[PDB]
């Protein structure tokens, strides 16, 4: 039996820390200029 | 022109005149240049502004609002929509029913905060924030989109800000949209404003209890990386406040999946969130074991070799994992029966640094719980390893990253329990350990002393042992620990000399 029935698991605090580089997707991204378009949609409903 | 000459005319209209006025200055306002006429006319810029806030015809409205949207271009036309204090009276639109006013008001005010100097503070004053948390629950896409951008901006770099959102039910609200829509820009924009409340203290606890993991979690296999990639990290980073939540079922089950991702920094990502969703919720250790995560975790560490940034999360979930749940030892046999044994005791080894250390003597102990794991475990050398680092550690505190005490428990209580087996027991004093365990009884920590008496107990079931014990004056320190104010110590202190006089 495990006497230490009581014992804690130890959180680890994550926050932005480190490089930046390792808190992002290794792999390139790449799909304003994004939200410029879907005000344009909107625009138009109004009329 | 002749043109600021009609303008004039058009800054009047006080009764139910307006109402057409607004209509015809609208209608002007489409041109390219019968934009600039209007600009340099801040009589009707402000006049403009105040029908718009004023007026309490609908169409009035969307006719004023419209005109400002198109003069909301140009990087003069902004300044002056400032200027002439249609900042708050926008964000007053912001309560109208009309969606067409809705539209052209928020797509204003992006506008503005992206560029206009100023607009942050002034929308915030206006009571910005409180409003567009409110429109929340307005069900065009496309605007949800928008006004979430419009928090991001808000939000970014104010904490105050970010404060502001968490009261008025911010995160309820984001976290709804994460759990109703699929449309990929406005899951972006969302993502953004949570990742960047995740930031926050206070909204942790907030994004948490509103479901905010599961929600997360429900995008996690999305094709827009940039969108699993905000899902991750914000994951991670609330990770720690999550601990209570139930319902994580399915979070679970796609981090262990995510274990085998080809991309290195999800593979990082995907341990460091199982490793604290592991901690303490004895319902999420067994979801995680049913999954076959601890086939995944010892996979994980083999392909990572030398890379501690992924080794030591996966390590550390390992060991949540194989003790204080149901099926703590069925988790116990499955790092045996999936080759686990000898990565885990290699790991104790160079280059291995001491947080990686401390947590695979954490493993290594939780193992040893397990009867078939102690002749495999003393097979890989488990025993003359631990032993070093024990000795090791014990010197240095004998006159960083991790304090050296925590390795003295740590290895002390990795050898208490493999002391259950006899045969490791010979191992054990076989390498003359006896006199450091005795003078381990005299340590200031309580828990040194703990385990110190723990593996002594062990020991002195055997006669030899005893005896050995016995010769190393124990029966002093024993006593007087037998009134130490830490039960454990007195607890094992009793057994210890329980033990030494049996005959």
């Amino acid at each position: 039996g495990d006497p230490e029935l009581c014992a804690t698991d130890e959180m680890i605090p994550f926050k932005d820390e480190g490089d930046p580089q390792k808190e992002k997707i290794f792999a390139e991204i790449s799909h304003e200029g994004d939200l410029a378009d879907i005000k344009s949609s909107l625009v138009n409903e109004s009329e | 022109r002749a043109i600021p000459e009609l303008t004039k005319l058009l800054n009047d209209e006080d009764q139910v005149v307006v109402n057409k006025a607004a209509v015809m200055v609208h209608q002007l306002s489409k041109k390219e240049a019968s934009r600039h006429a209007i600009m340099r006319s801040p009589q009707m810029v402000s006049a403009i502004v105040r029908t718009m806030q004023n007026t309490n015809d609908v169409e009035t409205a969307r006719c004023t609002a419209g005109t400002l949207h198109n003069l909301s271009h140009h990087r003069e036309g902004l300044l002056a929509i400032f200027k002439s204090g249609g900042i708050p009276a926008l964000v007053k639109m912001l309560g109208s029913p009309v969606d067409s006013v809705l539209f052209y008001a928020i797509t204003t005010l992006h506008n503005l905060l992206l560029h206009q100097e100023g607009a942050k503070m002034a929308v915030r004053l206006a009571g910005g924030l409180q409003k567009m948390v409110a429109l929340l629950n307005k069900t065009n896409v496309k605007f949800l989109a928008i006004t979430t951008d419009c928090l991001q901006i808000l939000a970014y770099g104010n904490q105050e800000s970010k404060l502001i959102i968490l009261a008025s039910g911010g995160p309820q609200a984001l976290v709804n949209i994460m759990r109703t829509y699929t449309y990929e820009k406005l899951l972006w924009t969302t993502s953004r404003v949570l990742k960047v409340l995740s930031v926050c203290s206070s909204n942790k606890p907030a994004i948490v209890e509103a479901g905010g993991m599961q929600a997360l979690g429900l995008h996690l296999t999305d094709p827009s990386q940039r969108l699993v990639q905000n899902c991750l990290w914000t994951l991670r980073n609330l990770s720690d406040a999550a601990t209570k939540q139930e319902g994580m079922e399915g979070l679970l089950g796609t981090l262990v999946q995510l274990l085998g991702s080809d991309d290195i920094n999800v593979v990082t990502c995907a341990a460091g969130i199982l490793s604290n969703l592991t901690c303490n919720n004895y319902k999420n250790k067994m979801m995680v074991c049913q999954v076959g995560g601890i086939e995944a975790l010892v996979r994980t560490v083999l392909r990572a070799g030398d890379r501690e940034d992924i080794t030591e999360p996966a390590i550390c979930a390992l060991r949540h994992l194989t003790s204080r749940h149901q099926e703590a030892e069925m988790a116990q046999n499955a790092v045996r029966l999936h080759y686990g044994l000898p990565v885990v005791v290699k790991l104790l080894h160079p280059p291995s640094h001491w947080p990686l250390i401390k947590a695979t003597v954490g493993l290594i102990r939780n193992l040893a719980l397990c009867p078939a794991n102690h002749a495999p475990l003393r097979e890989q050398g488990a025993i003359p390893r631990l032993v070093q680092l024990l000795v090791r550690a014990h010197q240095d505190t004998q006159r960083e990253g991790v304090r050296m005490e925590e390795i003295v428990e740590g290895c002390t209580g990795a050898l208490h329990i493999l002391a259950r087996d006899v045969h490791n027991r010979i191992v054990i004093r076989g390498l003359n350990t006896i006199p450091l365990f005795v003078q381990l009884l005299y340590s200031p920590i309580e828990n040194i002393q703990r385990v110190a008496a723990g593996v002594l107990c062990e020991l002195a079931q055997d006669k030899e042992a005893a005896e050995a014990i016995e010769a190393e004056g124990a029966t002093a320190p024993l006593t007087e620990l037998l009134h130490s104010r830490n039960e454990g110590v007195a607890t094992y202190a009793a057994a210890v000399l329980f033990r030494m006089s049996e005959d």
